């Protein structure tokens, strides 16, 4: 039948001012034969109408998709907001239900720590920068990299593990040309986690 | 105590 | 003072069996001045001995890092089995310890879906193709893109989210040339998880 | 029953 995603918003998203954090809500495997969908859109039971409408979008055996968006509000989230979505379709049985919200807890702090590159690695052509990241809760974080206040794309993170304790850790790994390691240039670790004051920290890193 | 992130504003206290 | 991570396997070589999991013992911020560092590894309370060590590598304020990196056997890890290093150095009150291993619980498959690209999506130079992943229990899962048995790398792949029955969901969006795409080539969405038969599932995707 | 992923061995059934 028709499944259902409703997606948190990035957690960047969620800490960025700057930024409109978005719960999502995609309806997948909708019919041609009832393709008609109706959201409804909850915090914490009371209905809200502000959500944004994207038209369907031509699937597979002869199917579609339909995603609403809603915006939230910063605070709104961080408070501990309950969302809920309410999908209808005259395929459906009852009206579907998902509900989404920032994990409850007591909130802690990442502890940050660099690895600069080993011997072996300083052989290579392009040396990887490191970056160590644990005792964090809730789970929601993002750790980008930058050099010079310009962004840093070449780099992966490992998705937060479950520590014995209850906080979570994670790894990330920037690679990049050993000439611009061994030019001096600095790079730098961003952390941005609901329990850094102004949610942002930065450990950086260069020779020697 | 604002923090900014290239240049976007994260967070003020 | 110094402190340690115990980082668990990659799920793909923990999955894959012509790879070698391994799990990995970082300990950071040992000081020039009592650098000797001893390991001990447990396996459900039981010693073992084969763990590699690697050397010392430099670091910051006149500190080191040092790595030992056990192997693990892919039935092993699966089991349940608890993995224990013991970290011992002249600087420690006492011998630190840290628990990893495979979440417990009873195991659930993933269901995958796949979006071919939007109207508006279909009228830039770049097109992504999306995945979506639910209802899998544990949390590791590996997600990768293929075409034509070759790797697709210009992907990401959000963390494992928890669903409010316990299971776990994620979307991954792998971009590509609009050409490549035109011409009729097939996408695949590689998802390996221990609850698949053979732990692993492929949905495909291609125009029209 | 073998699975194989980019010409890579998975698992055996």
């Amino acid at each position: 039948g028709p499944s259902v995603f409703l997606f948190p918003p990035k957690p960047k998203d969620t800490l960025m001012i700057s930024r409109t954090p978005e719960v999502t809500c995609v309806v997948v495997d909708v019919s041609h034969e009832d393709p008609e969908v109706k959201f409804n859109w909850y915090v914490d039971g009371v209905e809200v109408h502000n959500a944004k409408t994207k038209p369907r979008e031509e699937q597979y055996n002869s199917t579609y998709r339909v995603v609403s968006v809603l915006t939230v509000l910063h605070q709104d989230w961080l408070n501990g907001k309950e969302y809920k979505c309410k999908v209808s379709n005259k395929a459906l049985p009852a009206p579907i239900e998902k509900t989404i919200s920032k994990a409850k807890g007591q909130p802690r702090e990442p502890q940050v720590y660099t690895l600069p590159p080993s011997r072996e690695e300083m052989t290579k052509n392009q040396v990887s920068l490191v970056c160590l990241v644990k005792g964090f809760y809730p789970s929601d974080i993002a750790v980008e990299w930058e050099s010079n206040g310009q962004p840093e794309n070449n780099y992966k993170t490992t998705p937060p593990v479950l520590d014995s304790d209850g906080s979570f850790f994670l790894y990330s790994i920037l690679t990049v040309d050993k000439s611009r390691w061994q030019q001096g240039n600095v790079f730098s670790c961003s952390v941005m986690h609901e329990a850094l004051h102004n949610h942002y920290t930065q450990k950086s890193l260069s020779l020697s | 105590d604002c923090a900014w992130h290239l240049g976007e504003l994260v967070w003020c206290t």
